[PDB]
RNA sequence: ACCAUCUGUGGGAUUAUGACUGAACGCCUCUAAGUCAGAAUCCCGCCCAGGCGGAACGAUACGGCAGCGCCGCGGAGCCUCGGUUGGCCUCGGAUAGCCGGUCCCCCGCCGGGGUCCGGUGCGGAGUGCCCUUCGUCCUGGGAAACGGGGCGCGGCCGGAGAGGCGGCCGCCCCCUCGCCCGUCACGCACCGCACGUUCGUGGGGAACCUGGCGCUAAACCAUUCGUAGACGACCUGCUUC
RNA sequence: ACGUCGCUUUUUGAUCCUUCGAUGUCGGCUCUUCCUAUCAUUGUGAAGCAGAAUUCACCAAGCGUUGGAUUGUUCACCCA
RNA sequence: UGGGCCACUUUUGGUAAGCAGAACUGGCGCUGCGGGAUGAACCGAACGCCGGGUUAAGGCGCCCGAUGCCGACGCUCAUCA
RNA sequence: GCUGGGAAGGCCCGGCGGGGAAGGUGGCUCGGGGG
């Protein structure tokens, strides 16, 4: 679609969200992707470890400074991954990639907005429930990433502030409520319509 | 095949981009940890290294050889004429690092500190913080200014204050003022805040920053030596005089293959004046500088309570390539990096 | 005073892994996503509408900057609700992942 | 914390496969993949079915397992299935779904004309009783 | 093969109330209250009886590995019933040929050091799980008296002491020197 | 110049291994679920460099017509780049469970718990919700009338993780219109036809006119310094007390 | 032990695929990096582990593994 | 042209060899194309320049055309899967 | 159209019956609950 598409990556597997997000940015879809922190792998904690661990052994010997560069943060984690399933090497996959923003908790421009979720890579439906899986924040942190503490103490902020909000939609909805039952002999001339047509069953 | 015999490599890869410092100061780079249960201080400063002397004392080490014993021991004389603090930094902890939130400089900027600003102090008009000036006299500004320092004490962490050095006061050539942000640590951001407000204008003192007999990091570049070859920048083995094109080189550097030469080998390049930090390093004195109350008072820089001589830290024809300190100095035990009157940062040691 | 058309992207050619046939691309029909509802949109006119620098005579109107090259489904392609289309010169590969405009033109409802 | 079991005259509501949308009755199980499932009242004849397509709901008849299509229609007709899904809001919500599916472009338009008159009859009485509720002066 | 139905009851005294929050069994007896979830099973936990007070645990379609979590559940809720109820007393002797282990009960039970422990002059000091009490009985000469109510804190507790006095560098088969608990036990003893 | 002298550092997850609780296998068991300790290893810190990576702040060009900034959508236009064709302004989350509502208790008038009542193939539903565009003229009934709309002003509050946004008052100035169902006719009805319909007063660059409010600086070279140096580069000084 | 299964490419063969309009052919020196099949050091398990010493094994390549006489030697041998 | 080489199978020497030597058919050499990521010899198939349809071998998370089927039944947890 | 001239199956409470049982209904017995 022509807006952004921004999608919660908590309990979401690595692997299979890149790969919607690398075929939603390929269809010219801007995609963001927040709380990449919160994004699942499949398999226990020190598996997944090892693997990141093997990651940062592969360095050019002769120039470190030139060889694989290993990010820490787990959005530019995410962001590798889903460049690994990009052609990265031209231009219409540097553009795909280009599409793709990725955030640590949820910034500002976003912890206001709505966020999607894709069902074909959530650890809930994808997993097996007495399969082991890791947290992309503690891998990140434990191999190199700096702000687990200070992404945590703003999403907590975050979510004290979301909690207001939700009160006070659910007070509005209430209020809405009850103003249905209140006006209801002025209504039901337009509540019979919608009902008919399957609105408003 | 492997090398015959072994030998540990020439050098220290933690140093490798063995460049020129991007710096002349030398940044701090590490500031102690903050925690609030200390009072309100400072942890960094800036001095100028004068010279080198050495002492006379008691070593109080026992089960050494030298316990009760006569040592004699090389010390640096860092003169550090006091701080004048001119702003206050805030920052916020962000997921992608610490950020300047706001930045608050107070009136009445002095003239050496104002240099700072200028690439040509001789051709400028001086114009720097003119108009920044006067919002804190109009109501408009004061009240924009009130606003700064609420919101550095409800959304800032760690602040900072930005203290020049007195070049009038130093024997150097050099008028330009020196800048560092130096930490606030020890309380909460308000009574750091309420601290740092109350300092701007004023004076610190190196008293007030540092301790007698503690252990503290300087922070320096240390002397250029130019373009120097492998012999003298990485200290490898001398190649036999009979030696055709030179023998003051590394005779391999590398093997056919990974066919590129790496990183690690030692090559000619620039020697010297590369930032360092060189941790514990002891205070052996702060010197209190010449004083008039009646006449002229020098001796409390050299003597000692067992010397009891009229006679100033300077030597006798004055610290040579330096020239004459007056005002308060920090001796430190050891050797410093840095050529004379090289500006020194010294800082709060990071270690328990 | 409405869009009036479906709003589809060129995904790319017909191709292998390793050929590409440039005739013939594959449109992605939003909210289509299934094979047996594409039969509504088989033979419906396709538009690639885009912008040029120099004007170009506009039918029914003053001559803008406005260009279009038109097309037609031709059939599915796959099972996940992509179409063929064929249009009258060659689609340029700049607009892959642009918008492709189905006109419900020739209508069979 | 599980209320709905599979069991002998369990009533479950087929969500896809050739019988989407009927209620049929659990008369056997095998391998715990399948069931012997029988609708009599709903046209579904006896056969085999997975547990994937069913959804179990809140009805259970009372007949022996692998008893004959006779005492299920039996069973299904005395408290009759038909009559009492119909009346649950499962149901009324499925065919709800359904007639708006198959709402014209004209009833389309009739519904957009009342949504709007209902939204603003409604959202009005939303300020009245938020602009009431505004007036708390109390300590 | 996938079993239908492994199920298990425990059965609940009287005097102490089971409490269910999903997977969280929260106990309240007359000696404190414990609490502790098993979220990482996937099983069913029911209260039964109004007047006996009946657990039971279901697993549905279990394979062998996760039947086997059937009575470990049971087990860890009877450790509750039992440590909210009796209490937990571990009993530690401290076996040495030369030097006597010295030890000493610091703030609330909560550290304790071990001075002599072969000689040598380093201070071992281990502290408590909390909730765990430490004492020197006052029936034997040689004895730490380890109480508390969940027995995974008591038992961790004990090990702790137990690993800190450990032999190195030689014959563990001669210097059998160490603290070591003797008896594992209740309070009340009912 | 070890041929003199000075300085060289903290944490985390854990390996091997030793254990706790504990089934499988009414016993046992370090393991299956769940826990503990754990190192010249590993990662990070300290330390070196600092992205075709950001931030905060300062000063921002005349004594003569001379450059610039902000405010006006102020106007008339040029050159160039094209995409797009309604919006969704947010609980936290669980999944062998959830969501909503209400009385007592506790937290300084709302949340937090305990009852109780509902919903759950999610209908307080993203398989959803909101807005909905032909325009006017006579003309009645309903909705409202405690209403709408002012790039009208003025004031205030909230938002810092990238706040670049959102909200509330006071005064003023206008419509009784706008929303639903009807009466009544009209508008280029351009004679079957495409790029129509929006964002949009779009982005970017020069330039003209038109008013108000404002500003009057630096960098580099040359010279000097020698804390620097192959050359570049770098640290410095140059009418005031 | 008798047997039997492998691994390695730091031995030496076997072959002759590349190079004969040319890839400078031993050793040493210098210097960097890598491997582990670990000599030492860290943490451990085992013993015919009393202690001391030693031996076997595990995680383990972070760090170190030297000065010399004879020999061109690689190797070798001895001194310390 | 009279240097051949490779593959299934048979087959001699050799511990073996991408070694050496035979038999048979096919191939590469002389051959492009689809597939095997990549590759003289494998699998499919051999070729004038094109449009449409359909396949072979091989595939259908994303790179990268095709499962975005409410695919079926089981097996398997690996601190070198 | 063919097939086992399809196999099953639906209705006729299938009726006169016979036999077999069990993934055992009612009843009965034993063990645990709600007035
Ligand atoms: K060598
Ligand atoms: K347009
Ligand atoms: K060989
Ligand atoms: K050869
Ligand atoms: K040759
Ligand atoms: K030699
Ligand atoms: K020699
Ligand atoms: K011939
Ligand atoms: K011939
Ligand atoms: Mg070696
Ligand atoms: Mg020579
Ligand atoms: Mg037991
Ligand atoms: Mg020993
Ligand atoms: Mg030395
Ligand atoms: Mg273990
Ligand atoms: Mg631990
Ligand atoms: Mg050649
Ligand atoms: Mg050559
Ligand atoms: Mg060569
Ligand atoms: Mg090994
Ligand atoms: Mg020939
Ligand atoms: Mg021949
Ligand atoms: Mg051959
Ligand atoms: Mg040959
Ligand atoms: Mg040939
Ligand atoms: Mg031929
Ligand atoms: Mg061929
Ligand atoms: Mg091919
Ligand atoms: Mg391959
Ligand atoms: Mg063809
Ligand atoms: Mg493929
Ligand atoms: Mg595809």
């Amino acid at each position: 679609e022509v807006q952004v598409l921004v999608l919660d990556g908590r309990g979401h597997l690595l692997g299979r969200l890149a790969a919607i997000v690398a075929k939603q940015v390929l269809l010219g879809r801007k995609v963001v992707v927040v709380r990449c922190e919160g994004i699942n792998i499949s398999g226990n904690f020190y598996r997944n470890k090892l693997k990141y661990l093997a990651f940062l052994r592969k360095r050019m010997n002769t120039n470190p400074s030139r060889g694989p560069y290993h990010f820490r943060a787990p959005s530019r984690i995410f962001w590798r991954t889903v460049r690994g399933m990009l052609p990265h090497k031209t231009k219409r996959g540097q553009a795909a990639l280009d599409r793709l923003k990725v955030f640590d908790g949820i910034p500002p421009p976003y912890d206001k907005k709505k966020r999607m979720v894709v069902p074909a890579a959530l650890k809930v439906v994808r997993l097996k429930p007495t399969r082991k899986f890791a947290y992309l924040g503690r891998l990140a942190h434990e191999v190199g990433w700096k702000y687990q503490a200070v992404t945590a103490t703003l999403e907590e902020k975050r979510k004290e502030k979301a909690k207001i909000h939700y009160r006070k939609k659910k007070q509005l909805m209430r209020l809405r409520k009850q103003a249905e039952k209140n006006v209801e002999k002025k209504i039901d001339k337009y509540t019979e319509v919608l009902k008919t047509h399957g609105l408003l069953v | 095949s492997h090398r015959k015999f072994s030998a540990p490599r020439h050098g220290s890869l933690g140093f490798l981009p063995r460049k020129r410092s991007s710096r002349h100061r030398g940044k701090v780079k590490s500031f102690p940890k903050d925690d609030p249960s200390k009072p309100v201080h400072l942890t960094a400063f800036l001095g100028y290294k004068a010279g080198m002397t050495h002492i006379v004392r008691e070593v109080d080490r026992p089960g050494s050889k030298v316990n009760k014993k006569e040592v004699v021991e090389a010390v640096t004389i860092v003169e550090t004429p006091p701080m004048v603090v001119v702003g206050i930094v805030g920052y916020v902890e962000t997921p992608r690092g610490l950020r300047t939130f706001k930045t608050v400089f107070a009136e009445h900027i002095s003239d050496e500190c104002k240099r700072r600003f200028y690439k040509n102090w001789h051709k400028s008009k001086k114009k720097a913080f003119t108009k920044y000036c006067k919002k804190w006299q109009d109501e408009d500004g004061k009240k924009q200014l009130e606003k700064d320092f609420s919101s550095m004490k409800k959304y800032c962490q760690v602040i900072r204050v930005i203290a020049h050095t007195q070049m009038r006061l130093l024997p150097l050539r050099q008028k330009k003022a020196h800048l560092m942000e130096i930490q606030v640590n020890g309380g909460t951001v308000a009574e750091k805040l309420d601290w740092a407000r109350e300092r701007l204008e004023q004076q610190v003192p190196v008293n007030q920053v540092f301790g007698q007999d503690e252990m503290i990091d300087v922070i320096g570049v240390t002397k250029g030596k130019g373009y120097k070859g492998v012999t003298s920048r990485w200290h490898t083995k001398k190649l036999p005089r009979k030696t055709h094109r030179g023998l003051r080189k590394v005779a391999c550097i590398g093997a056919w293959h990974p066919a590129r030469v790496a990183f690690s080998v030692a090559r000619a390049g620039q020697k010297g004046y590369h930032h360092r930090t060189e941790i514990n390093k002891k205070i052996y004195k702060i010197g209190q500088g010449y004083l008039i109350k009646d006449g002229k008072l020098i001796k409390n820089n050299a003597s000692t309570d067992y010397d009891l001589s009229d006679k100033s830290i300077n030597p006798l024809g004055g610290f040579v390539h330096y020239g004459e300190v007056t005002n308060d100095f920090v001796m430190l035990k050891g050797c410093v990096v840095g050529t004379k009157k090289r500006v020194l940062t010294l800082r709060k040691s990071l270690l328990v | 005073s409405g869009r009036l058309w479906s709003k589809a992207i060129f995904a790319g050619y017909k191709r292998g892994l390793r050929n590409q046939r440039e005739h013939t691309a594959l449109l992605k029909i939003e909210g289509v996503y299934a094979r047996d509802e594409t039969e509504f949109y088989l033979g419906k006119r396709c538009a690639y509408v885009y912008k040029a620098k120099n004007n170009t005579v506009t039918p029914g109107g003053k001559p803008n900057k406005t260009r279009v090259i038109w097309g037609k489904v031709t059939r599915a392609h796959g099972n996940s609700g992509m179409v063929r289309a064929k249009f009258r010169s060659n689609l340029p590969a700049k607009a892959i992942g642009h918008r492709i405009r189905v006109m419900l033109y020739p209508s069979r409802i | 914390v599980f209320r709905r079991f599979v069991e002998v005259g369990r009533v479950a509501y087929v969500s896809f496969g050739p019988h989407a949308g009927k209620l049929v009755a659990i008369v056997d199980v095998i391998d715990q993949n399948r069931a012997l499932v029988d609708g009599p009242c709903t046209q579904v004849r006896r056969q085999a079915m997975p547990f994937k397509c069913m959804q179990l709901t809140d009805f259970i008849l009372k007949f022996p397992h692998s008893a004959h299509q006779k005492y299920v229609r039996q069973a299904w007709q005395k408290a009759d299935i038909n009559t009492k899904w119909a009346a649950t809001r499962w149901a009324k919500k499925i065919e709800a779904r359904e007639r708006k599916a198959k709402m014209t472009d004209f009833d389309r338009f009739k519904v957009m004309k009342a949504k709007k008159m209902r939204n603003r009859i409604i959202k009005n009485e939303v300020k009245k009783l938020q602009k009431a509720a505004l007036l708390k002066a109390s300590p | 093969m996938k079993t239908i139905l492994s199920n298990q009851t425990v059965d609940i005294p009287e005097n102490v109330d089971i409490t269910l929050k999903g997977r969280t069994v929260i106990v309240k007896g007359p000696r404190g209250t414990l609490r502790r979830d098993f979220n990482h099973i996937n099983v069913e936990l029911s209260l039964l009886g109004k007047k006996k007070k009946r657990l039971r645990v279901d697993k549905w379609w279990g394979n062998r590995k996760e039947l086997a979590t059937v009575r470990t559940i049971c087990s860890h809720v009877q450790n509750m019933i039992k440590g909210v109820t009796l209490g937990f007393r571990y009993k530690m002797r401290s076996v040495y040929a030369h030097f006597p282990i010295n030890v000493v009960i610091q703030e609330n039970g909560s550290l304790v050091e071990i001075r002599n422990f072969l000689g040598e002059k380093y201070i071992r000091r281990v502290r408590m799980r909390p909730g765990v009490a430490c004492s020197v009985s006052q029936a034997q000469k040689d004895e730490l008296i380890l109480e508390g109510n969940d027995i995974e804190l008591v038992s961790n507790s004990a090990a702790l002491i137990q690993q800190a006095t450990t032999v190195k560098n030689k014959d563990i088969r001669k210097f059998l020197d160490g603290i070591y608990v003797s008896e594992k036990g209740t309070v009340q003893q009912a």
